[PDB]
């Protein structure tokens, strides 16, 4: 299970970033009951949890190149 | 295309908010002609239709003045208050949105 | 118990994803598995007949056909507790850690092992128990090299 | 904690408060007569205390009514005179009462200021958590 | 506790031995040939070392341009001579 | 309505009589 | 899951405070209505509760009036100048760890 | 809710100002002898109330 | 009990009998 | 090894810190009377000491009660009054009180100053390579 | 070589211990004078920055010994 | 111990690491370019 557990990783990556759009998007439109300091903190959590994947995403593929790049 | 909605909501919205300064900013400087109707647009209509050609709506005076203007100043000077802070917030926003979306191409 | 912080667990866990390639392929899988295509290649008298990226994905691939169950069982013992936040990592390493080892020894040699075992003073015993790290691994490697040849 | 100053300036605000409306009600009250079922109105003053958590904070217990004696004014016309026909003036001290306020006013400048103070130097502190 | 292992010390006793063994490994291509892939190769040497690189016997001061020059001119000789013995 | 709110036809002039006719 | 949890009590406690400040605002913004009580909320018991709507209760005059109404104006300065700076904190403790979280991914 | 605070400031403020307003009426019609029908001028003051949608904002009921 | 605290229940509310009933 | 600037700085910022909450507390109750069990209250000072563990930073050693003589005021109509009708009155210098406010907050000002400049150059020595 | 997991294991204490302090302080309770809260979340900042730096240091390290060529 | 020193122990022990390295590099590959040439 290895795909599966990628996929995982990348449905819930785009469903915090959805949350945050779609928090922020209910804010800007006047509706009560968003807080600016909440909207604000879950899209800062999101760009963490973005950066985390675009970091590991990079390792991966780095080691892949350099696992497939060799002659056997 | 993706793109161009994607952050097209935030840039229509950013849109919106200068009109509405601007039309504060025009009844204030006019706060002294006799004679003046304050104007002001409804903001959440005004961005559903346009994510679905402005139009401004009169606001209902609060107490008489015989010279004819009905332009309070409190009302709205917190007003442009809150839209300078909401404007501000959308640039925020959109800004983080773009540099996020940059970052991963590095 | 007790257990470190979110910051120095991302830390570790990107040093390990970083120290990924070498430790658990080159050391731990499938290192007869290239040796033996490239020893048919060169018995087919043609140098590189076959390109080297088929032959490493080939390889690649019959690796995690074999290595499926006891990685499947890895992911369980690892995962199923730290998915849900139920370990530490001091612990959930060594049960991690254990079933690969278990694996590894019946692959390994036990000359090897003794040899290892009189090279780094370590207890004999009648009984083989937790072979340390520092001897395991080198016997693996050459009973894999030995098989390899052969 | 660094912030009890908070505390302790909020103390010594209310408390000069308390005590600036105690005279203000006595000079208002300098010249009344037959307060509510018929007792003659006395005068009023406040007791600080300190806090002991050392140094603390000011509160004021309780108010105190004035033991000096009341004025006693011949005038038999009125139903409040007794056997000698006289009635009982209260005992306020305008004088008194304008050093008072004079000090009320000038402790809780005095607080404010420090209240200031603080305040700017509390906001500069965080500036050094990032 | 921020402090240190003296790195520099650990140098010159955690991995002077590899270069020996590495030596005859690349002195030794009939045991281990260019059929045996040049990356696992390259591990031969890291993977004696768990069990070459901590403490041994065998210590001495770092070395550096001349001190570096002469013993490994001398060192080579040995997993040179091991090898072609073979 | 509420005074500071919005609507869709403005107000009506505003008159100061001396003396009611 | 682990980044929630570690920011969850940070939050909680930036939320509360500005719940808070909204509390002190509108009851020092009510200063003049008769039969107005003063209100305000346990920080602690409700900070500890939320981590483990939001409850609100009176505060206990200060002094008598004859209208009616309760609220010290000194004392809720005081603790608005307080919960201000306490948010002002909390939002910097925040903003110090994001910043840790981000810096430890290079 | 954060943004409510600038909704319960300006309804204070604007409270405050129609009550500055009317004192400042009854202040110069401290002494006006009629009105324009004929009736006797009369003091005139505001009612507050709590702008609750719970506590909020103070509003002007009436005068 | 001491002013400023938290309660939880109003004060009763207050009067001022200009004369006694 | 530069980080012992930040033990000095954070003691120096406590005994600022504790010198100011003395000061203030000591203007709080300068009109104050009849502290609690009936003694009147007396004006407090601090005591700053170098905590040498050569030279190092300022701690407090304690806090003592000045020897100002203490004020009277002739007030016979008062429970408190002496057999002479005199009530205590602390010996607060308001001037005083408000200069070491004022000395105090520009120090601690001061110190976090240094604490911040030690951060960047310390940050500085990290980022060296 | 577990020298390094226990300096690790000694940072992240100490990081912890900060951010259980400036809870503390938050929680609305007298212990905490504001001023070593700041500094022990400025010197668990800069322990940390260490650590992440010896890691970078270690890793380049390590990828440069791998990278020789026998 | 001091910060600055650890951080200069840190360099001297990369570069000499660097150093070794080269140098063995340096010597393998003329060992090896010796072998494969007759």
């Amino acid at each position: 299970s290895f795909a599966g557990q990628l996929h995982a990783a990348l449905d819930r990556i785009s469903d915090r970033q959805a949350a945050a759009r779609v928090q922020a998007e209910k804010f800007t439109l006047g509706e009560p009951g968003i807080a600016l300091n909440d909207v604000m903190a879950d899209m800062q959590k999101a760009s963490v949890s973005m950066q985390m994947g675009i970091q590991v995403r990079n390792k991966l593929v780095a080691a892949y190149q350099e696992v497939m790049s060799m002659q056997v | 295309d993706r793109l161009d909605a994607a952050l097209r909501f935030q840039q229509e919205a950013l849109n919106l908010r200068a009109q509405r300064q601007e039309i504060l900013a025009a009844n204030i400087a006019n706060a002294d002609t006799p004679g003046y109707q304050a104007r002001d647009i409804d903001f959440a209509s005004e961005l559903k239709k346009v994510m679905v050609a402005v139009d401004l709506l009169y606001r209902v005076p609060d107490q008489p003045s015989l010279d004819g203007n009905t332009v309070d100043m409190d009302r709205e000077r917190t007003q442009f208050a809150d839209n300078s802070l909401k404007y501000q917030m959308g640039l925020t926003v959109l800004g983080s949105q773009l540099k996020g979306m940059m970052n991963v191409l590095q | 118990g007790q257990s470190w912080s979110l910051s120095v667990q991302t830390l570790v866990f990107i040093t390990s994803l970083t120290f990924l390639p070498a430790i658990l392929l080159m050391m731990t899988s499938f290192t007869r598995i290239i040796i033996v295509f490239g020893l048919l290649r060169n018995a087919l008298g043609t140098p590189s007949a076959p390109p080297n990226q088929v032959l490493l994905g080939l390889a690649l691939f019959l690796t995690f056909f074999i290595m499926s169950p006891v990685i499947d069982k890895i992911y369980v013992d690892a995962y199923q507790p730290f998915s849900e936040q139920k370990i530490s990592m001091q612990e959930a390493l060594d049960k991690g850690a254990q079933p690969l080892r278990a694996f590894m020894l019946r692959q390994t040699r036990e000359a090897d092992l003794a040899l290892f075992a009189r090279l780094a003073n370590s207890g004999p015993l009648q009984g083989p128990e937790a072979v340390p790290m520092r001897i395991l691994l080198p016997a693996y490697v050459t009973s894999e090299l030995k098989t390899a040849f052969q | 904690a660094l912030l009890n100053i908070f505390d302790i300036a909020g103390s010594a605000l209310a408390a000069q408060s308390k005590r600036l409306n105690v005279a203000a009600s006595n000079l208002a009250n300098a010249d009344s007569v037959t307060g509510p079922d018929g007792q003659p109105y006395r005068a009023k003053q406040v007791v600080f205390q300190v806090d002991a958590a050392a140094t603390g904070g000011v509160k004021v217990a309780s108010v105190i009514e004035s033991q000096a004696p009341e004025k006693l004014v011949y005038e038999p016309g009125n139903p409040l005179a007794d056997a000698n026909g006289y009635v009982k003036m209260p005992n306020v001290d305008v004088v008194g009462e304008m050093v008072n306020t004079m000090s009320a006013s000038r402790s809780y400048q005095a607080n404010i200021e420090v209240l200031n103070t603080v305040k700017s130097m509390m906001l500069k502190t965080l500036t050094l958590g990032q | 506790q921020v402090t240190s292992e003296q790195w520099l010390y650990w140098l010159h006793l955690y991995f002077w031995p590899l270069l020996r063994v590495l030596a005859l490994i690349s002195t030794a291509p009939i045991l281990s040939e260019r059929a045996i892939p040049k990356r696992v190769k390259l591990g031969l040497g890291i993977m004696i070392t768990l069990v070459i690189a901590p403490s041994l016997p065998a210590n001495d001061t770092p070395l550096f341009s001349i001190a570096a020059l002469w013993l490994a001119m001398q060192q080579i000789l040995i997993g040179i001579a091991l090898g072609f013995t073979m | 309505g509420v005074p500071g709110a919005l609507s869709n036809q403005p107000a009506p002039p505003n008159e100061a009589p001396i003396a009611t006719p």
